[PDB]
């Protein structure tokens, strides 16, 4: 009972959440925000 | 009637171009770093000379002798072209001594300004990769540079628009 309903279910939840997060990261808005952050970091390095 | 041969100094002079207008703080430190480095590492074989006056008025096919004497009271005799013309050959004599010489000219800010003359110098380009970094670098100096920041962008962008060849 414990093995099937508490560890297997936790594994399923972790897998589904990881897949959802991976799909969410590659969305257009998140990609644009990350590009902005990377460009700002390059600017800060060159400024330093 | 361009002659096949031109007279140039024996050792190529070195000129540093401002990433932006010379005589301003940011550029001034940009070239003083190189000047101190060449002086310190390469002492005993390199001479440093400063040209306070202009150097862009070096012409060879204008006239036989414009303003040969200072007592002519001509428009060109009492003008600044005489001193600039006298500045030309001292680079030649320093080059004839085999010692490398640089030019600390505060007027030339573009390679084309000093390309058709008989100096034929080595031009060193110090530039920031992006104007975004340059704007904040200018901002870091203080409120004094905020006034000339506006005209200081164009001296950078026009210069970087120049072809790299």
């Amino acid at each position: 009972l414990i093995i099937i309903g508490s560890f297997f279910m936790l594994n399923l939840v972790l897998g589904v959440l990881s897949g959802e997060f991976a799909k969410e990261r590659e969305r257009v808005e998140n990609r644009r925000a990350f590009l902005k952050l990377r460009r700002q970091q390059q600017i800060e390095r060159e400024l330093n | 009637h361009v002659p096949p041969y031109d007279v140039v100094p024996s050792m190529r002079p070195v000129v540093l171009v401002g990433p932006s207008l010379k005589g301003y703080e940011v550029t001034d430190m940009m070239q003083k770093a190189l000047f101190d480095f060449l002086k310190h590492r390469f002492d005993g074989r390199i001479s440093i000379t400063r040209v306070t006056a202009d150097l862009s008025l070096a012409k060879r096919s204008v006239l036989n002798n414009p303003g040969k004497r200072t007592i002519i009271e001509r428009s060109s005799a009492r003008s600044s072209i005489a001193e600039v013309q006298s500045e030309i050959e001292r680079i030649f004599e320093l080059a004839k001594s085999l010692q490398l010489v640089v030019l600390d000219a505060d007027t030339i800010n573009h390679p084309a300004q000093l390309a058709k003359t008989s100096l034929a110098p080595i031009i060193v380009f110090v530039k920031v990769s992006s104007p975004k970094v340059l704007q904040r670098l200018i901002r870091s100096r203080g409120k004094s540079q905020m006034k000339h920041l506006t005209v200081q962008m164009m001296a950078y962008d026009k210069l970087v628009q120049c072809p790299p060849e």
